[PDB]
């Protein structure tokens, strides 16, 4: 998402010829998705005339990198007392990258996810009130939006939750 | 705005000592210390996609100094973040990834088709003086 | 394959179909990137 901003804020404009990867696949159709994007095609000229090189580039002079992150500290407590705090009272940061990414990949292909409903797809590893802390600093980040009703919706830019690999 | 700020919405108030803090900076140390939580690591990294705790604000201070220090781009002196900022920035004027036109600075006309023949226009409507740093930096 | 060709090049054969699109996109855009 970075290398995609930067170059298109920058007026450069990406081609694709082959499948981009399942990871670039969610960060393309996001940006899609959001109506930022133009896209033109490079004609040609068999089956491969239908499927030709496609171009994409930016609208105009509007921003597509998010506002910078503000101190949304995660949630800690007494030692051993949820998942991702251990015996010294420190966060595992393993655990807690792995809890936030399992919690956003059930709510992206259920828009409006209720708390009740989403403890029992879970129930192997986290409780009710390790679910009402991860939701709390998912919807401090942006990352989640509440639907009417008391449901959890994934808002975009979803991936960019924290920076590895 | 700085009425609303200081009359109303009273934002650089402590939640619990009622104190206050001339920026929002300071009362963030204030809560981490003097309300604190029983927790063994009371400051936490601010900054964009970074994990980190420690135990001492000074810890805190040389970590955001180390890994996180402002940088301006070589190139074309817009702000970025640490070493990833730098690093994913510099894709943008490179000549090997980035097949980019060529044109000159101030005449409007021209097309080049190589880097090599775009200098002879900045080699004689210019000249060495006043050709964009990007087309220079031969850096690396 | 398109890797291979220069920004001149793109942008001609753009033109090939609607030069209004091949215009504009000279008039605005700095440079092509291959998606790799
Ligand atoms: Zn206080
Ligand atoms: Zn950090
Ligand atoms: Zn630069
Ligand atoms: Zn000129």
């Amino acid at each position: 998402r970075c290398k995609v901003n930067e170059l298109l804020e920058a007026g450069n404009a990406i081609v694709i010829n082959q499948e981009p990867s399942d990871i670039s696949s969610w960060v393309l159709i996001d940006l899609i998705s959001g109506e930022l994007l133009n896209m033109d095609v490079i004609p040609m000229v068999e089956i491969r005339t239908l499927t030709p090189p496609l171009i994409i580039y930016a609208n105009s002079q509007t921003k597509l990198n998010t506002a910078r992150k503000s101190a949304v500290k995660v949630p800690l407590g007494k030692p051993f007392s949820r998942l991702w705090v251990n015996g010294s009272g420190s966060i595992r940061p393993n655990i807690w990258k792995q809890v936030v990414t399992m919690v956003v990949n059930e709510i992206i292909f259920h828009p409006g996810i209720t708390l009740s409903r989403l403890q029992s797809r879970c129930r192997e590893v986290l409780s009710l009130h390790e679910i009402s802390e991860i939701c709390k600093w998912l919807l401090e980040r942006q990352v989640l939006i509440t639907t009417d009703f008391d449901g959890y919706w994934v808002n975009h830019n979803w991936y960019s939750i924290y920076e590895s690999t | 705005r700085a009425h609303i700020l200081s009359v109303h919405l009273h934002k650089l108030t402590c939640p619990h000592c009622n104190k206050s803090f001339q920026r929002p900076y300071r009362l963030r140390n204030h809560i981490s210390k003097h309300h604190d939580p029983e927790v063994e690591n009371p400051y936490q990294c601010t900054f964009a996609g970074c994990c980190k705790e420690f135990r001492i604000w000074s810890q805190l201070q040389s970590h955001i100094k180390n890994d996180h220090p402002k940088l301006k781009c070589p190139i074309c002196s817009k702000p970025c973040v640490g070493e990833n900022g730098l690093q994913m920035h510099m894709i943008i004027h490179d000549d090997s990834l980035v097949t980019k036109n060529w044109k000159c600075h101030i005449c409007p006309d021209m097309s080049f088709s190589r880097k090599h023949d775009l200098l002879t226009h900045y080699g004689s409507i210019h000249t060495e003086e006043d050709i964009p740093l990007e087309l220079k930096y031969k850096i690396s | 394959d398109v890797k291979t060709a220069s920004f001149q090049d793109i942008i001609n054969k753009i033109a090939k179909l609607d030069p209004k699109t091949a215009e504009t996109m000279k008039s605005e855009l700095k440079g092509f990137v291959d998606e790799v």
